[PDB]
């Protein structure tokens, strides 16, 4: 009975290339992630001569 | 038994669909190209993207009107600005209240000497123009991002149009036109989506691309560099808009024990991060839109070529494995060009490079198409410090899209690699360096196969694992193997026949037998043949007892499909789907009630008999269909007409015969070794009538 | 934003092999009997595993990439290919009896 | 019955809240259970 | 009949209704664990004696 888990490990055992099919296309297509600034002033100094 | 092959398939098929999903995902765009002059193709589109201010784009017709293109930067408020408008100066009013995405204007002579305008308001942050010509029309983007619709005009001469750009472009056919808006509305797509990867001279017909296994082990040093595109924006040279990290190429030699090999490598970078410097809304101040640097979640690729004897065996492969060792790159100085007062200098900034993954890649240097090899390299944040002084900003890791050259003209990677090539060998000897008749075949194959292992093998089930195992794979084609034969399997005809059998059954909710049911909807043969082949279904509900016919005909295929050599990968869902319904169209079932055995067979022969002395009994069918439908069922390996010729003509005991009834595999191999004749006759006969 | 920080490593596997044989004494009968009557599966293995982060990859796949290189699955692959041998008419060798 | 475009997510969508409501707590509270009683060591007799 | 055979190198064939002995022959076992079902015999010969 609980012997199946070992005929279950053979029995999806293919999809262990479809965990690469992720991750061999999840690195290519990865998007740009954009970074939120403070909602307050930044620049200080005007240029000075 | 090893009929649950069949089970399976049609059982995880539904997983199909999140590969399809990812397939969608990898379901492409052509470019980008140096600037030049061609004629492209009606039923292509023109996916510009310039990052420079200057006259983007123009067509020229020399008898029809003048179209031209102007780019407008933000931050810029109501002035004149001079650009060259088809070598001929002019100037253009520009009015921006966006601070972020720049704007595109058309510009429209009416003839080639015609008046000048500004219209055509387009406004979008990855700077995407898109231009079509096809059917009598001219297409051009129109309207404000993200949903917007195609500009309509009709002038003479359409497939003479020749349009001279001065940017990178992509040329997409009508089909990808989901793919074009979701690139065009959606952000800069990353650069490893592109076909031609480096900018470099442009080509119109680039091509992605028994036996005995080969191994190479060879050392490689790759010399690799980075590549900056800085871009000033509008005003008096005040603030700039765009410092981003672009494709690079390289090419150099070196040597490997005598050999000046040639490695040619280019680098790209994705998944960058953009730091945003936002200065004083004042239209004077130094002001950067975004600073592209690279951190923990971002990752760089190499494209690595050279001429080898191992680098000629490429094109198949079995194993691939890096084992790089990891190589430090460090920053320099940036100095910025402020006209007044102090510029900005970008000091510090250093990552690492590991590898974490390899796989075949495209690249392209004049008109030669190269099978290269891509490393993925993964990043790690270090050490030294990077800010950018003169400033408020400090306390930041990872390394700028300024000045990664820090002088150098080429970072070293030294590792080995190891790959194993598959090459054709039609003897062993004579074994190359550089790089239907199926269904007769398969059908002839088929009656040499024994009958004891076969049946052997029927008492073994199968399972997802064990129909690969003995095959010989492709690294590159393994990954979608079971993916693309539970694809076509969830298509079969059994698959129709079984969600027909559901459907049926839900409906049956709202004859032959005694009542209403899913099963009981030469006359008298007619009908039992329609029962038998409702019935075949049966064998799929795992309400059988001992061997079925299913796992002959699987145990057939493993057999055949080992055996033999010229099928190729892409050639297994074909074969499976078609054995596994053309396959033994004689089918007999035979249930019992009673002591008394009724039997019926597809062709169209039925009959019914008795356990104790065989005994011909008169056929009801009546009782048939009342008993079928919830009963146990057996395969008929040993229909009556063996069954009766052993009786006869061999001394059985009762407990073989009733076995044999039951289809016991122990009594069945005892006879197969006894080698009667009229079992072997028998198994013959089934065995023959497999074949497409 | 900050340098990223060194993982950490694994219990030593000849550590795990004394620590698992040591742990002998410490189980019933009875009750691994009944446990034993009761079907496992991938859902039902890492109940009391696999604790809820928003960073686990399904550590159930991760043991699938390690299995299909053990011991059993090229016994099976061996077996399977020696069946498949014989019922394709394979004409025995004088050492093969 | 609606028998729609190219292939979805029904069945992966289906199971995220399959795996989440009382059925899978409860197989998960039964294994709980039966791996401490193979456990049950340090107590002696103690499972009522 | 019932053949009993292990890993170590020993083997044994007794009587179903009563527990004693009888001579084993190597042809009817080979033949026995081609076709019909095994079973994992927890209680061993030793311990069932």
């Amino acid at each position: 009975m609980a012997s199946l888990i070992y005929r279950q490990l053979l029995t999806n055992s293919y999809t262990v290339d479809l965990s690469d099919e992720i991750q061999e296309i999840g690195s290519t297509k990865s998007q740009n992630v954009t970074i939120n600034p403070g909602p307050f002033a930044q620049t200080g100094y005007a240029p000075v001569n | 038994m090893a009929s649950l092959i069949y089970r399976q398939l049609l059982t995880n098929s539904y997983t199909v669909d999140l590969s399809d999903e990812i397939q969608e995902i990898g379901s492409l765009l052509d470019g980008p190209y140096q600037p030049t002059t061609f004629n492209p193709p009606v039923d292509y589109w023109m996916l510009l993207a310039p990052t420079t201010p200057g006259v983007i784009v123009e067509g020229t017709n020399n008898t029809d009107r003048w179209l031209a293109t102007i780019l407008i930067e933000p931050n810029v408020q109501s002035e004149n600005r001079t650009y060259t408008i088809f070598g001929i100066q002019e100037q253009l009013t520009v009015s921006n209240t966006s601070q972020d995405q720049w704007k595109f204007i058309d510009v429209v002579k009416t003839t080639a000497n015609g008046s000048i305008g500004q219209y055509g308001p387009l406004l979008s942050s990855p700077k995407l123009y898109a231009v079509m010509k096809h059917n009598e029309k001219l297409y051009t983007y129109e309207g404000q991002t993200p949903n917007a619709t195609t500009a309509h005009y009709s002038t003479t001469n359409y497939d003479s149009v020749n349009m001279t750009a001065f940017c990178d472009f992509y040329i997409i056919p009508r089909s990808e036109e989901s793919k074009c808006t979701e690139y065009i509305n959606n952000g800069l797509p990353p650069i490893q989506n592109t076909r031609n990867v480096v900018p470099l001279s442009l080509t119109a017909r680039d091509v992605i691309h028994l036996w005995k296994e080969m191994q190479y082990n060879r050392d490689i040093t790759i010399r690799f560099k980075f590549a900056n595109t800085i871009i000033k924006s509008g005003g008096l040279g005040y603030k700039w808009s765009e410092i981003s990290f672009k494709p690079a190429n390289y090419q150099y030699t070196y040597t490997r024990d005598g050999e000046e090999v040639t490695a040619h490598t280019t680098c790209s970078v994705n998944g960058m991060n953009d730091f945003s410097f936002n200065g004083g809304y004042l239209p004077t101040d130094f002001v950067v839109s975004k600073f592209e640097v690279i951190k923990e979640n971002s990752y760089v690729y190499i494209d690595y070529w050279d001429d080898s004897q191992a680098f000629r065996n490429v094109v198949y492969v079995r194993s691939l494995a890096a084992n790089l060792n990891s190589v430090m790159c460090t920053g320099g100085s940036y100095n910025f060009s402020l006209p007044v007062g102090q510029w900005p200098v970008l000091t510090g900034g250093a990552v690492s490079l590991h590898s974490a993954g390899v796989t075949l890649s495209t690249q392209f240097t004049d008109f030669v198409s190269l099978n290269s090899l891509r490393f993925r390299f993964r990043l790690a944040v270090e050490e030294p410090h990077f800010k950018l002084t003169r400033t408020r900003l400090d306390r930041l890791y990872g390394l700028p899209a300024a000045d990664p050259n820090n002088g150098k003209e080429y970072y070293e990677i030294a590792g080995r690699f190891s790959l194993i090539s598959l090459v054709p060998s039609n003897d062993d000897y004579q074994t190359p360096i550089a790089n239907g008749e199926l269904r007769e075949e398969f059908n002839a194959l088929s009656q040499e196969i024994a009958m004891s292992q076969l049946i052997d093998l029927a008492l073994l089930p199968l399972d997802m694992f064990s129909m690969f195992s003995g095959i010989k794979s492709t690294i590159d084609a393994a990954k979608s193997m079971a993916t693309n034969v539970m694809k076509k399997f969830k298509k079969s005809g059994l698959a129709n026949s079984v969600s027909t059998l559901t459907d049926s059954l839900s409906d049956a909710a709202s004859s032959i037998g005694s009542s209403a049911s899913a099963w009981t909807d030469s006359s008298v043969s007619t009908q039992t043949s329609t029962i038998s082949r409702r019935l075949r279904l049966k064998e799929m509900a795992t309400q059988t007892e001992g061997m079925n016919f299913d796992d002959i005909s699987a145990a057939v295929l493993k057999t055949k499909i080992d055996k033999s050599t010229q099928i190729s990968p892409n050639t297994i869902p074909d074969i499976v789907t078609e054995a596994s319904e053309k396959f033994i169209p004689n089918r007999a079932y035979r249930v019992i009630n009673n002591d008394d055995v009724f039997e019926a067979g597809i062709d169209g022969k039925f009959f019914a008999y008795k356990v104790d002395t065989f005994e011909e009994i008169p056929f009801d069918v009546q009782k048939f269909a009342d008993l079928v439908t919830d009963s146990p069922v057996i395969s008929a390996i040993i229909d009556f007409k063996t069954l009766k010729n052993l009786n006869d003509n061999y001394g059985i005991s009762r407990q073989q015969a009733f076995n044999l009834l039951r289809s016991d595999p122990r009594v069945l191999r005892e006879f197969i070794n006894q080698d009667n004749p009229i079992i072997r006759n028998r198994i013959e006969q089934l065995i023959m009538q497999c074949r497409l | 934003n900050s340098v990223t920080v060194r993982q950490d490593l694994e219990r030593q596997l000849g550590e795990l092999r004394e620590e698992f044989n040591a742990l002998s004494q410490e189980i019933a009968m009875s009750q691994l009997i009944d446990l034993a009557l009761l079907p496992l599966d991938m859902f039902s293995m890492f109940s009391g595993i696999k604790s809820t982060i928003d960073a686990a990859k399904s550590m159930a796949t991760n043991v699938m990439k390690k299995f299909k290189k053990s011991g059993l699955a090229n016994s099976v692959s061996t077996l399977t290919d020696s069946l498949s041998d014989a019922a394709s008419s394979i004409s025995r060798g004088s050492s093969i009896r």
